[PDB]
């Protein structure tokens, strides 16, 4: 497994901490949600160009689309969070506890 | 303070009713006499006069499963055959060795 | 909503789990719980509320996590062994990212926290669909890669599961938070097995989802969400509230009830495998669930609690809508120990 | 000569947020009786 | 009546148990509902889980 | 064996098809034709046992219980008629079926023919007798009762089913007769200790053994009389019966694991004795006696001798007879004062002399006077343990000492002296309350007369 | 409230019941010469 | 086929039966003023259905047979009590309030109940919205407690968060002196024990807070005890007036499928009004609620559901 592999997980690992660990600004959660996916596309790509699989070239528009779909949906949540305290901020989700 | 001294709306606690006062000879039963009676009667009855009447004579009279007397008459017959004979009465081995198979030492 | 709107997204809901269930390909299942996921959000928040709106996004973020880092998993195992299908993973690191996603999508510990929230956030009927229909894709996902896990980390999750479960439900006065710390419980009991038998593992859902159901369609008749609002019942309605106790008693495990089946079996079957220290935990640890279960029964059918004047008008009334299969729920969920052998169907 | 029942004291046991009250969860408070909490047009000036 | 029986027995099998599970559960159940701390929690898990196990 | 199990299931549609009026009237008398059937069991054969089916089989250990089972439903429903008089017909019929069912487990328990069954009817009887103490008690103690006394039982018992199921793992089979004739010998091993204490704990803790017996003062003192009856005339017995099934396979370890218990046994039924005579509650000093004649039946079954087991089973059926008696005696009393305090009601001789003398038999049955099948169980005991150890007799000596004393206090205290002035609502003894003695007593005097019917299959 | 007894609801229900077990005891006639009719027996 | 998702998927829409003429009325008046007499006539004059004002047993009218029940079993409490001692220990002071506001709600989803499924108007008495001014007037003559009155704006906030307020509120106004007059000729020798503070205390309430919340929102018709008997022109002001100002316009067809779901089920409707939080005056114990909970049930018709009683005459039952 060469470097280029290498690098784009380390890419995805780096997004994933980020969105674990919640300084503020729940805009900045989504951020990293998307710049995980965006690794995981070129990787996909990366790995689906490489071994010729013609028939997989399919999936990473497929991968994309559903994921973007998902932005979409995080994004009203986040707007509907804000209509009622004024911002995003990630301690305003405190009603609900354990 | 207007606070009532009261916790909540509760009934106050109800006092014993004596089974007797309303109907003497009464048995303890019930409070309606009919019932009291008869229920007086069925545990008399079932109770004293079947089981505890007529299964203790059924216990009494159990045949011997268990086979005490043929035990008995078993033991006598060996026991007379043993002194008619001479045999040395009870035997201190209860099974015979020539098929019990030792293993071979060879210490 | 619109009526033909909410039939549409439970629909939608259901073609995710069966589009997991029936597909060989990791794309179609992880393109299933995608779809389950788009359309199960506006469900939890059918009535509209800051609760809600908190417990869909919480549910929303743990959710997406989790399915970023199946498609993770996926990758990886495919630039190993150019790989679609779904059988053991051929790569030890994209084994571990497969199992930990699958156990943000059950809840289980340390994976637990949002459960409860999620919980309480929705209302009782949401709830009812997220404690039983959510955990049958990612089980099937399990069950179809059970030879490939480590059992090092599957059962010290299913016992922390257990261990978490049984100390949260004690601090619990919310019905919703009982209920979910009883399922995260259950989600552990389900998984110490999976190693061992899926079998094992399918008989445990499916005693675990119809008791499930009978809690929550008897606590919706009876609409409490509280301790407290439970407790009037027995003024009301005490039929519903004996055939509650019957049902927590049925769900602490206690002979002969349904839920001794699943305990009983799953110790049997690792019995079988030369485990005897994690069922003997694991049953004294489900000790603590059966003791929150039974402080509910003491302070719902057992005991009767002070009313208030006002009750007397709700003595006119009657239940205008009804649950079907409420009825079968409650007898197959205490009293189908006899048929225990017809497990053998592969339930 | 009657079967105890509990009273509003015991009931008041299991009326709060959690069980076992701690010096930390003491302010915590129960939900609200629903699960609705309360809430609790700009302004432009076209100058010459 | 007093020492062993109402005291000492009663301190060993159940007050210890119930005073054990009593601390458990409040240590597991005081989470104040904040998703920063939950998914610290989860990022340490799961560095965990890779390194340890394997 | 199914000819007692239909009827007594039977009784469920005909109590709950039953008029207003009638319930008790037909419960009463159908339970007692039961019983009547059950004497047909006890003709039991030398050989083997009454293998009925694959499933059921009854044994001169397993015929006396069932019939002191089947015996003590029609006294339970004669004592909790008085006190359930304003109740509502649904939750009378709702108590006598709790009552039925727990007759109804604890009578499968028995022909039980293997481990798993009877395990699971085992605690089967642990829910029936929780919702009765639980819902129909007096006190606000009675929830921290149940909870003890279900914690208590499961904590022993959860152990054991694991090792049941790893013995059918190992061996193959939990049936009775198998594991009987398939015995194999226990080596002497960490994990065969640890299996030996998984098997012992949970019949230990339901004798109960002292230190663990917290849960029976409580369980017993909140329950209603027909709870405490069953509690203490056979759901006790459950351990013991338990325990003379179940250590046929944990030989010859008991050879020395059985150390530990017979101390706490041995000095154990002199301490809860002594407890007896600092008691100001008439039903905890006679859950204490209990603790204190369990301990010894428990020395009995760690022995394993065949005097010990005859001791052990004679004295067993003796204590449930007696302790029922006891139990009823003093809730005639608690019925009229409404106070369980023994040092209240005073000098009742004067006032129910017919009371009186069903306390003397009550306590001489206690007492160990022979020649009362008490007597026999525990000389049979005593013995055994002489045998054991020519030491024990000291401590066994000194308990009969105690036992006495504290009889004859329960006695004195509320029988003897001086009326107390202001209690003026001592009405005579009902008809109900000197059947229910009679019941309780005649049974006793007359097993006295044909000990071999409860001296088990070791006789 | 104020109903009468649905007949409809009735008949469906009674004709449901007697289809299943008419067709139960079909079934079972038919496995039972099946398993005859493989086994040899009759 | 009683209303459901199903029947509005197929054709049950409530906005083609509503014609204007809904316009739901409430009418309030301080005691003895002549609301009632107005209110008939309003009701009579635009074809709306009248409400005769909830009492102590307006829910017994409206489940099994209309008669009212036992005062034990239904209510718990007594005017006559209340006026003639007030400040009783046994609370019926507050009992009272919180009955009569619970009938209040139940006869409003009634009302509501109606005019959607029909979409004819409604007339009422005074209503859940403006039901407070007793509360404070019995706070201000010193009869209940302030736990009493929080307790009552919590519930009264749970409850009335879900529901449209009126579009018409018929204020008559006559002068406390005026009442007092119309109580003396009476004759009743409870009413007559009414004192002049708490009349004025209710008089008060409508005009401090009742009157100004309510012309917020819809829009208010104040009139004297002259211009009240004179219903042409109240029906006059009525028809001319046009409702655009309250959430009535917003209300669609899918908020109509809910609040339509809402009313029916009297249990839901009733849900909030048993919380558990206890006090003396309305909080009972188990005993009690125990044997009149039994009392309650050895009713004529009260055992089982309406159609499955043999007491009353319901044959059949092997087949319902
Ligand atoms: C002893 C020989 C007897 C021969 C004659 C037949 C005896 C029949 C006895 C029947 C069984 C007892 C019945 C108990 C219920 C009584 C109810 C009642 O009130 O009666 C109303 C009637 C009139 O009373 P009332 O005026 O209406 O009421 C007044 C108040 O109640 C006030 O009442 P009270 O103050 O009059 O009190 C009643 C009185 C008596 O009442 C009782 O206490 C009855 C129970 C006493 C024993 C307590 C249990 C201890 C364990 C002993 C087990 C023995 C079992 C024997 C078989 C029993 C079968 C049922 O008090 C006592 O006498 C205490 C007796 C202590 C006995 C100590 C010795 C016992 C062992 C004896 C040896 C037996 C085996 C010997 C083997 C070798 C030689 C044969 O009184 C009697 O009839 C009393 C009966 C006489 C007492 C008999 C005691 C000795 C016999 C024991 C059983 C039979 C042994 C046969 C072999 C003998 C050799
Ligand atoms: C084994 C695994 C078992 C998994 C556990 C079972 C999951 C059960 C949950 C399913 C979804 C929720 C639900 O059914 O409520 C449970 C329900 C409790 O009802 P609820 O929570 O009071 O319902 C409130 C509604 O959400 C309030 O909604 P609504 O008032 O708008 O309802 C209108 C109604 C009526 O909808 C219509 O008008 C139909 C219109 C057709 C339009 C077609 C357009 C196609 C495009 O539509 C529905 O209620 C849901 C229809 C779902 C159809 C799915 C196919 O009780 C059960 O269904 C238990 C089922 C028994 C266990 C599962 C089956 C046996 C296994
Ligand atoms: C009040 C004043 C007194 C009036 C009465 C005066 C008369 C006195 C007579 C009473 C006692 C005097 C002693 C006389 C004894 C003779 C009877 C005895 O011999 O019979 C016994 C027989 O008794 C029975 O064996 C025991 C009775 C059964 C007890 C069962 C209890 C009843 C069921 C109740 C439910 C069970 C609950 C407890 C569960 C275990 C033993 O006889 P046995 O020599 O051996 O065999 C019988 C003959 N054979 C040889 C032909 C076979
Ligand atoms: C309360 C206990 C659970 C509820 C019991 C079910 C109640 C409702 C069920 C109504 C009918 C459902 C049956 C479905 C009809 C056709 C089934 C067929 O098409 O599918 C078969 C499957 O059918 C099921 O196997 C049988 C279901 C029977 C469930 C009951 C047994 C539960 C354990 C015993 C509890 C006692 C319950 C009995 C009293 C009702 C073939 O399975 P297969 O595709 O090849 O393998 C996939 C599964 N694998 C992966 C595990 C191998
Ligand atoms: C509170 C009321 C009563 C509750 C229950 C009390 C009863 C439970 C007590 C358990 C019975 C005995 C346990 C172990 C018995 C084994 C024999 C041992 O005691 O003797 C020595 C054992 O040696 C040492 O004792 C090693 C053990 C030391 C550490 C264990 C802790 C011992 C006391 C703890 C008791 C705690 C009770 C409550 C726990 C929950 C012999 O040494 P050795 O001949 O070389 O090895 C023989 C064993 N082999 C052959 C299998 C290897
Ligand atoms: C590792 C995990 C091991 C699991 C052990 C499970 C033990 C089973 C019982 C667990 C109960 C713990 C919770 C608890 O009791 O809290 C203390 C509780 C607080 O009261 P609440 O009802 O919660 O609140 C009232 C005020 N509103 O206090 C009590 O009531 C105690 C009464 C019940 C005592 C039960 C006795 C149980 C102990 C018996 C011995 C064996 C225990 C089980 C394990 C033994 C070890 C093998
Ligand atoms: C009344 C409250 C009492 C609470 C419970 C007390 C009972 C405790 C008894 C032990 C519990 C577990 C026993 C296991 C069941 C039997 C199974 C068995 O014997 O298997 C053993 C397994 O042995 C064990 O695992 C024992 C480990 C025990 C773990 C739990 C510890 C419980 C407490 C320990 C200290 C005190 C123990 C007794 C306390 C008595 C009550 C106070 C060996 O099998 P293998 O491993 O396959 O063969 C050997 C070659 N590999
Ligand atoms: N919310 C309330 N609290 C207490 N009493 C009320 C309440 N509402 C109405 N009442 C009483 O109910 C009686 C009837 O109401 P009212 O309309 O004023 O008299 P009438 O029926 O003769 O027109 C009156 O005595 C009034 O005081």
């Amino acid at each position: 497994m060469p470097l280029v592999y290498m690098n784009i997980i380390m890419a995805f690992a780096i997004a994933l901490a980020g969105l674990l660990m919640y300084r503020s600004h729940l805009m900045s959660s989504l951020l990293c949600l998307e710049g995980m996916m965006l690794s995981l596309f070129i990787m996909s790509t990366l790995i689906i160009l490489n071994t010729h699989f013609t028939l997989a070239n399919m999936m990473p528009i497929i991968l994309l689309v559903f994921a973007a779909c998902e932005a979409a949906l995080g994004l009203s949540l986040l707007v509907m969070v804000s209509n009622t305290y004024g911002t995003d901020y990630v301690q305003n989700l405190n009603l609900l506890q354990c | 303070p207007p606070e009532p001294t009261i916790r909540l709306q509760e009934d106050p606690d109800p006092e014993d009713e004596n089974l007797y006062e309303k109907n003497p000879d009464s048995h303890g039963y019930d409070k309606d006499p009919i019932v009291d009676l008869w229920n007086m009667r069925v545990v008399f009855f079932f109770g004293f006069s079947i089981v505890l009447v007529l299964g203790s004579t059924f216990v009494a009279y159990l045949p011997d499963y268990r086979m005490q007397e043929w035990a008995r008459r078993e033991a006598e017959r060996l026991v007379k055959y043993r002194e008619a004979n001479g045999l040395p009465l009870m035997e201190s081995n209860c099974f015979d060795p020539n098929k019990i198979q030792l293993p071979e030492d060879e210490d | 909503m619109n009526p033909i709107i909410y039939t549409t997204l439970i629909m939608t809901v259901m073609s995710g789990t069966m589009l997991v269930m029936i597909s060989s390909h990791w794309l179609l299942i992880w393109i299933g719980f995608e779809m389950n996921l788009l359309a199960m959000i506006p469900v939890l928040m059918k009535n509209f509320n800051p609760r809600a709106t908190e417990a869909a996004t919480k549910y929303f973020l743990t959710q997406a996590t989790a399915s970023m880092m199946l498609m993770m998993a996926i990758i990886i195992n495919l630039l190993y062994s150019g790989q679609w299908t779904i059988t053991k993973m051929f790569n030890p690191v994209a084994m571990t990212m497969m199992t930990m996603a699958l156990a943000m999508k059950l809840g289980l510990s340390p994976f637990h926290f949002w459960v409860p929230e999620v919980t309480q956030g929705i209302s009782l009927q949401a709830g009812l669909l997220l404690l039983t229909w959510q955990k049958l894709a990612p089980l099937s996902v399990l069950c179809q890669i059970s030879q490939s896990i480590n059992p090092n980390l599957m059962l010290t999750m299913a016992m922390l599961s257990i261990l978490i479960g049984g100390w949260g439900g004690l601090n619990q006065t919310q019905l919703r938070k009982i209920m979910a710390y009883s399922s995260i419980a259950h989600m552990g009991w389900m998984t110490a097995v999976l190693p061992y038998n899926t079998t094992m593992t399918i008989l445990n859902l499916l005693i675990y989802i119809t008791m499930t159901l009978a809690m929550f369609m008897l606590l919706i008749h009876s609409s409490a969400t509280t301790t407290l609002s439970l407790s009037h019942t027995w003024n009301k309605m005490p039929v519903i509230t004996s055939l509650m106790m019957v049902t927590l008693l049925s769900m602490g495990g206690l002979p002969p009830l349904s839920g001794f089946m699943p305990k009983w079996m799953i110790i049997q079957e690792m019995t079988k495998n030369e485990s005897i220290i994690m069922p003997t935990l694991m049953a004294m640890t489900a000790l603590l669930n059966l003791y929150f279960y039974m402080r509910l029964a003491y302070s719902s059918s057992l005991t009767m609690f002070p009313s208030t004047n006002n009750m007397k008008m709700k003595w006119q009334f009657e239940h205008t809508k009804q649950m079907k299969l409420l009825p079968t729920m409650i007898v197959l969920s205490t009293l189908v120990l006899p048929m225990t052998p017809a497990l053998s169907s592969l339930n | 000569a009657r079967q105890w029942q509990p009273d509003v004291e015991w009931a008041e046991q299991f009326g709060g947020a959690v069980m076992y009250p701690t010096k930390e969860t003491a302010h915590w408070k129960p939900p609200p009786w629903n699960d609705v909490d309360p809430p609790k047009n700009l302004t432009l000036n076209f100058g010459p | 009546s007093s020492l062993l029986d109402l005291i000492w027995l009663e301190t060993i099998l159940p007050k210890t148990t119930s005073f054990i599970q009593m601390k458990m559960s409040i240590m597991v159940s005081n989470q104040k509902g904040l998703i920063k701390l939950y998914f610290l929690s989860f990022l340490i898990t799961i560095m965990i889980s890779m390194t340890l196990f394997n | 064996m199914l000819k007692i199990i239909i009827p007594t299931t039977m009784l469920l549609p005909m109590t709950w098809m039953s008029k207003h009026n009638m319930i008790w009237i037909n419960a009463t008398v159908h339970s007692l034709l039961i019983s009547l059937i059950s004497l047909s069991l006890l003709n039991q054969l030398g050989e083997n046992s009454l293998n009925f089916s694959l499933t059921f089989f009854s044994d001169s250990l397993s015929a006396p219980l069932l019939v002191l089972t089947t015996w003590l439903l029609p006294l339970m429903l004669m004592a909790s008629q008085s006190h359930l008089s304003k109740e509502t017909t649904t939750r009378k019929k709702l108590y006598i079926t709790m009552l039925i069912l727990l007759q109804l487990f604890l009578i499968m328990t028995f022909t039980a023919t293997e481990l798993i069954l009877f395990y699971i009817l085992f605690e089967a009887t642990l829910v029936p007798t929780l919702i009765i103490i639980t819902r129909w008690g007096n006190q606000t103690e009675r929830l921290n009762a149940g909870l003890y006394f279900l914690f208590y039982t499961l904590a022993g018992s959860l152990p054991l089913l694991v090792a049941l199921v790893y013995i059918q793992n190992t061996t193959g089979s939990l049936n009775f007769l198998i594991i009987h004739y398939w015995s194999h010998p226990l080596s002497n091993s960490w994990s065969n200790i640890f299996m030996w204490l998984a098997c012992i704990m949970a019949f230990m803790v339901k004798m109960p053994l002292y230190g663990l017996h917290l849960w029976l003062p409580k369980a017993h003192v909140e329950a209603p009389i027909a709870g405490s009856m069953v509690l203490a005339a056979v759901l006790l017995k459950l351990g013991g019966y338990g325990m003379m099934r179940i250590t046929t396979i944990l030989n010859p370890l008991t050879n020395y694991m059985a150390y530990p218990f017979l101390m706490l046994s041995m000095w154990g039924m002199i301490m809860t004795s002594s407890i007896c005579l600092r008691q100001t509650d008439l039903k905890s000093l006679i859950a204490y006696s209990s603790v204190s004649h369990m301990a010894l039946v428990i020395v009995a079954i760690m022995i394993q001798t065949p005097w010990s087991f005859m001791g052990a089973t004679a004295l067993m059926i003796a204590h449930g007879l007696t302790s029922s008696m006891l139990f009823c005696l003093a809730n005639t009393n608690y019925e009229r004062v409404h106070s369980r305090t023994m040092i209240l009601a005073r000098g009742l001789q004067t006032l129910l002399p017919l009371m009186a003398t069903w306390w003397l038999v009550a306590s001489l049955t206690n007492l160990a006077l022979p020649p009362s099948i008490n007597l026999i169980g525990e000389l049979f005991i005593i013995t055994a343990s002489f045998s054991w150890s020519n030491i024990t007799i000291i401590l066994m000596g000194m308990n009969m000492m105690i036992t006495a004393l504290y009889s004859l206090y329960m006695l004195i205290t509320t029988q003897r002296g001086k009326y107390t002035h202001h209690i003026n609502n001592i009405k005579p003894s009902f008809t109900r309350e000197n059947a229910l003695m009679a019941l309780h007593i005649l049974p006793l005097l007359l097993l006295t007369l044909n000990p071999k019917m409860i001296l088990g299959p070791l006789y | 409230p104020h109903g009468s007894p649905d007949w409809l609801k009735v008949g469906l229900t009674l004709g449901t019941s007697v289809f299943l077990w008419i067709y139960l005891i079909k079934q079972h006639k038919e496995d039972v010469l099946e398993y005859k009719r493989r086994n040899g027996l009759e | 086929l009683q209303y459901g998702p199903l029947a509005f998927v197929l054709g049950e829409r409530t906005t083609r039966k509503l014609t204007e003429t809904s316009k739901v009325i409430t009418v309030d008046g301080n005691i003895c003023s002549g609301k009632g007499r107005l209110a008939r006539e309003i009701a009579e004059k635009l074809g709306l259905r009248h409400f005769p004002e909830a009492g102590i047993h307006y829910a017994d009218s409206t489940t099994g047979d209309g008669k009212p029940l036992d005062v034990q079993l239904s209510g718990n409490c007594s005017l006559e009590k209340f006026y003639d001692d007030p400040k009783s220990n046994d609370g019926n002071s507050y009992r009272l309030q919180s009955w009569l506001y619970a009938s209040r709600l139940l006869q409003y989803a009634d009302a509501l109940e109606h005019l959607l499924s029909t979409g004819q108007g409604v007339v009422l008495e005074r209503s859940i919205y403006s039901d407070f001014v007793f509360l404070e007037a019995m706070y201000r003559q010193g009869f209940i407690r302030k736990q009493c009155v929080e307790h009552y704006n919590e519930v009264k906030k749970v409850t009335a968060c879900e529901y449209l307020p009126p579009h018409v509120v018929v204020y008559v106004d006559v002068p406390v002196p005026e009442i007092q007059s119309r109580i003396q000729k009476k004759g009743n020798p409870h009413e007559m024990k009414i004192t002049a503070a708490y009349l004025q205390d209710i008089e008060n309430a409508y005009k401090k807070t009742f009157l100004p919340e309510m012309s917020e929102k819809c829009e208010v018709l104040q009139y004297s005890a002259r211009e009240a008997e004179d219903a042409e022109k109240v029906v006059e002001d009525i028809e001319y007036l046009k409702c655009d100002k309250g959430p009535w316009p917003d209300q669609d067809d899918r908020t109509f499928h809910r609040l339509r779901m809402l009313v029916q089920n009297k249990l839901e409707v009733l849900n909030y009004t048993t919380i558990p939080v206890y006090l003396p005056e309305i909080t009972i114990g188990a005993h009690q609620s125990d044997r009149v909970f039994q009392k309650f049930t050895e009713l004529p018709g009260r055992k089982y559901s309406p159609g499955y009683n043999e007491d009353v005459g319901d044959k059949w039952i092997w087949l319902k």
